[PDB]
């Protein structure tokens, strides 16, 4: 079964800069297919034929490569780009599909701003930050939760984080100060 | 104009039955063939199989073949997947599309809309829901609800019917290890503008045709 | 039907489009 490991799997890039993305094959094969898929949406076909673009794709993609080699080149990146880009090939079967590479804008750097709210569960809010990698620890008492981050935002391409710590009625009102701290990328101290 | 009707959203038992369906519209599926693509949440994309309607060339993945069995109706125009023994790892996220071989340069040009289909055995169940000194910052106050326990999913929150457009974030539901879902929706206002305009969170649960509208009061 | 929904058969399909 000829399977398609893509790289670079996670990226970011901003406007201007040409984008270039592989898909190598476990075995050689003649042609590589591309498909462009937007959250919550089906997945567009991007480039056909290892180098021919679809209708609705812009002149600016091309693909290109031979064999186990192949790859998918942006000349200038644009804005409406970021999504996955999956690649397949029809040489073999059974069909495979690689694991699709995530394409994020690069936007500059910014800290989020932290905020708590209080159960009448506590929620804790990141909002605006990038890049997305962020670290939440909970406090309760000093003492050392699911997360849930959105996607790159269409107005300023940030991230947001929501951690819900869950604790019962009993241990709630067991303990007092109920902090949540976070360490950022640009900031070099961390916020509670 | 082509296009290529699947069907709606499902929820079965773990073990039972379930067909979905894709009617092509636009063209005639008898000059092309058709496949199935399930792509598992949060990953990739996998082949499932195809089949000619015009008459048998079924194909399925090798380690897909069993649980699928794809039909096609020639005077319907429409393409069915049945699936069997439905367990936590086949609840995916199932596409639809059509490859016309050599004249059609193999790149699957059409897809479907895109099926949800989810396994679980606690079905049914209600959300359930949850502005102070320490959730404001800068001029700027955050509130929000919790939409908790509930089950299946999507829970459609929305702030005051189109009020607060900006500033609003409905994070994606997380799966608590109790086995239903539950997310959040907060929502950022000035600094004493939250206790003068009235919010409210419009969590819509249409599965369980659970509408709870919850007023957000300040401390 | 192999010969028409793979991909290496298209190369060879290409030269009946110019042969005939």
């Amino acid at each position: 079964q000829i399977v398609l490991t893509q790289s670079p799997a996670v990226m970011s890039a901003s406007p201007g800069e040409r984008v270039t993305m592989t898909c190598s094959a476990s075995s050689s094969v003649s042609y590589m297919y591309w498909y462009q898929q937007k959250p919550r949406s089906s997945p567009k076909p991007w480039i056909y034929l290892t180098s021919n673009l679809a209708s609705g794709v812009p002149a600016r993609f091309s693909g290109s490569g031979s064999g186990t080699s192949y790859s998918l080149t942006i000349s200038s990146m644009e804005a409406e780009d970021a999504a996955t880009y999956y690649c397949q090939q029809w040489s073999s079967i059974p069909l495979t599909f690689g694991a699709g590479t995530k394409l994020e804008l690069k936007r500059t750097v910014a800290a989020p701003s932290v905020f708590i709210f209080p159960p009448s569960s506590v929620v804790c809010l990141l909002n605006n930050f990038y890049p997305r990698e962020a670290k939440v620890q909970w406090k309760v008492d000093n003492a050392l939760s699911q997360e849930s981050v959105t996607e790159q935002d269409s107005k300023d391409s940030t991230y947001s984080l929501s951690s819900t710590l869950t604790l019962s009625k009993a241990d709630y009102e067991k303990h007092k100060v109920y902090a949540c701290e976070v360490t950022h990328q640009g900031l070099s101290s961390p916020v509670t | 104009e082509v296009q290529l009707q699947q069907s709606g959203a499902e929820l079965v038992k773990p073990g039972a039955s379930v067909k979905l369906s894709c009617t092509a519209s636009g063209f005639n599926i008898k000059d092309t063939y058709m496949h199935w693509v399930k792509q598992r949440p949060e990953q990739g994309l996998e082949w499932i199989g195809r089949i000619d309607p015009a008459n048998g060339n079924t194909k399925y993945d090798p380690k897909f073949q069993g649980k699928a069995t794809i039909t096609a109706d020639t005077s319907s125009n429409t393409a069915y997947l049945q699936l069997s023994s439905l367990t936590s790892e086949d609840t995916a996220v199932y596409f639809c599309t059509r490859s016309r071989g050599y004249f059609g340069n193999y790149y699957f040009d059409y897809w479907g809309q895109g099926t949800t289909l989810t396994v679980s055995s606690a079905s049914t169940k209600g959300p359930s829901v949850f502005p102070s000194s320490k959730s404001t910052s800068g001029g700027t106050a955050a509130l929000g609800c919790l939409v908790k326990d509930y089950f299946p999913e999507p829970v459609t929150v929305s702030w005051n019917s189109g009020a607060l457009t900006s500033g609003v974030h409905t994070f994606p539901a997380v799966l608590q290890s109790s086995g239903l879902y539950s997310l959040s929706s907060v929502v950022t206002v000035p600094s004493s503008s939250l206790g003068t305009q009235t919010y409210i969170c419009n969590v819509n649960h249409k599965p369980s045709n659970t509408k709870v509208d919850k007023r957000v009061e300040p401390k | 039907k192999d010969l028409l929904e793979l991909d290496k058969w298209a190369s060879l399909w290409n030269w009946f489009d110019i042969t005939n």
